[PDB]
């Protein structure tokens, strides 16, 4: 089962393409909208509970998907490259695993790879998407889900 | 709405340089990405680069990666391609182009054509193809314009000021051994305007400052 | 990269009815596939984004389907205003490929061209050359071929034609052919006749004149 969205930050930023495999948030006003990436969020294996969901979460449009590795000994967040034909898989790797939590009426996505680090926006216009360690501060964990027909 | 309108474009010789431009409007410019996709004469559509809305990251086509640079000025509304080390295959109309979602070019320019040669520029010879009994089917009667031994391409063909344009014909240039380029431009209007309709074919070369207006009498 | 294949890279199909374009991907590119039309001396333009969605603007008869590495375009009850060029584009990874296009011919009625001849011109004989045109005016199909005849002699290697894209309200298309020699060698010779060989034409025309 897979649903296709877009997501917005709780400060209303919307998410969009930066470069090849990079994804930042900025506002978009009225007919600048439709810039917006389009996710493909499909419903994986994994740990379920009434607090997380494992859900995994490709570009759509690309041949890409959100995944959690080590670079510098960090967790950090990176697009990528992957078959289309293989994928969504059912099984899916850890690094592409994320725990989608309903917190109060919004979103947020933790690393199964990583967990307590969570898919991050800077308070700051235009800045990288990125995976952060801190929740409730610095960074913004929450977001919001808009169906796309 | 959206317009995309290129500048630069011209002769430049072999291993030289050329910079193009993309003047851009209708749009917030700073929040789309912008592309450069060309097409040789007669040839297909090929995408060169793409610069991405805030200017940050750029990428090239395998052909071009090395040799040219997508850059771009968000303060002017402008996309730039900075060209070097150009080869005979690097001729071709280069189009502005706006990207939806890094996805489809839903918006483009009109292109501006680049010839790399070392051909110099020549002014065409602009010769009647006057209409006469060889040339008269019934009560219509075919005549045109020879525009021939010109360097660059493009040459603009009108007849009498644009005012004529049903049965007006102006055929694709063909490149001659020299370097240089001829075409034909025709038209078939009625025996009995012969004589009393003054036909003109308006004839521009801007690259040479030539600028013919040339009388096709029967 | 991505390796885009269209078939067919030409199509004449009757008017009213339907024309299919194919486009292959090398590798799965999901639904980023797109579609563009290339009218004669016109800039390109998006009609179909995304596999299957309609572009603003375009008309219903447009459509495209697929996924994965086969897309389709399908455009219903053909009219003349659609004799073009067609070409999908990926955008599912980088660089951004491009098929290698498909020309769409609109099959009308048979029709022959009118034939002109033009000696060359008093203005480029002063100059030292003479250029012969003959003119193929509105034919259908465009299979044409012309001959240039010097006294009975077949020429070559100083000949050069040009035709025109079909025309997007007569669905016909037009030959111009220009045979030059030098002022003296057109000087040596009277007959000069260029040979049309036409489907439209009950027998192979020949237009001629005299150099006298």
């Amino acid at each position: 089962r897979s649903l296709n969205c877009t997501l917005r930050d709780s400060q209303q930023k919307s998410l969009v393409m930066s470069g090849p495999y990079e994804l930042k948030a900025l506002h978009l006003q009225g007919q600048d909208m439709e810039q917006q990436v389009v996710f493909s969020m499909s419903f994986v294996q994994g740990e379920e509970s009434n607090d997380k969901i494992p859900v995994a979460l490709g570009l759509k449009e690309k041949n890409l998907y959100l995944s959690c590795v080590l670079k510098d000994d960090k967790p950090t967040l990176q697009l990528e490259s992957v078959d289309p034909k293989n994928y969504p898989k059912k099984k899916m790797e850890k690094r592409f695993v994320f725990n989608k939590i309903e917190i109060n009426n919004k979103l947020e996505f933790e690393s199964a790879q990583f967990p307590n680090w969570y898919i991050s926006t800077s308070q700051a216009e235009n800045m990288p998407v990125f995976l952060g360690g801190t929740k409730g501060g610095q960074d913004i964990t929450d977001f919001t889900m808009q169906f796309v027909s | 709405q959206v317009q995309l309108v290129e500048s630069g474009g011209g002769v430049v010789q072999p291993g030289r340089s050329l910079r193009l431009s993309c003047a851009a409007s209708g749009f917030t410019f700073s929040v789309y990405g912008m592309n450069w996709v060309r097409q040789a004469p007669a040839k297909g559509l090929e995408w060169v680069a793409i610069i991405w809305y805030d200017g940050d990251n750029q990428y090239y086509a395998d052909s071009v990666k090395g040799r040219f640079t997508i850059s771009r000025d968000n303060s002017k509304n402008t996309l730039y391609l900075q060209m070097n080390g150009l080869r005979a295959e690097d001729t071709a109309v280069y189009y502005c182009a706006r990207d939806l979602r890094t996805g489809p070019f839903d918006y483009w320019g009109q292109g501006t054509l680049v010839t790399v040669s070392s051909a110099s520029t020549k002014g065409p010879s602009v010769f009647p193809l006057a209409p006469s009994s060889k040339s008269t089917s019934g009560g219509t009667a075919a005549l045109g314009c020879l525009v021939k031994d010109y360097f660059p391409e493009p040459v603009t063909v009108s007849w009498n000021s644009g005012a004529l344009t049903s049965g007006v014909h102006t055929f694709p240039a063909v490149l001659q051994s020299s370097g240089l380029y001829s075409l034909s431009s025709v038209v078939t209007v009625p025996s009995s305007s012969l004589g009393t309709q003054t036909y003109i074919c308006n004839v521009n070369h801007k690259p040479s400052n030539t600028k013919v207006d040339k009388r096709v009498a029967p | 990269e991505i390796v885009l294949t269209q078939s067919p890279d030409f199509q004449s199909v009757t008017p009213k009815e339907k024309v299919t374009i194919t486009c292959r991907a090398s590798q799965s590119i999901g639904s980023s596939l797109h579609w563009y039309q290339q009218k004669p001396d016109q800039s390109p333009k998006l009609l179909i984004k995304y596999a299957s969605q309609s572009f603003s603007g375009v008309p219903s008869r447009f459509s495209g389907s697929g996924s994965g590495t086969d897309f389709t375009l399908t455009i219903n009850s053909l009219e003349a205003e659609d004799a073009a060029a067609y070409y999908c584009h990926q955008s599912s990874s980088l660089p951004f490929t491009f098929g290698p296009g498909t020309k769409v011919d609109i099959k009308r009625t048979v029709a022959a061209p009118s034939v002109f001849i033009f000696p060359p011109s008093d203005e480029q004989l002063k100059s030292g050359t003479a250029s012969v045109v003959c003119l193929l005016n509105n034919f259908y199909p465009r299979e044409a071929k012309v001959q240039w005849k010097v006294d009975n002699a077949l020429q070559s290697g100083n000949s050069q034609e040009s035709v025109t894209e079909q025309d997007s309200k007569d669905s016909t298309y037009s030959l111009s052919s220009t045979l030059t020699l030098s002022k003296a060698d057109y000087e040596k010779h009277k007959v000069y006749a260029c040979e049309v060989t036409h489907q439209g034409l009950s027998s192979p025309v020949t237009k001629s004149f005299n150099r006298g």
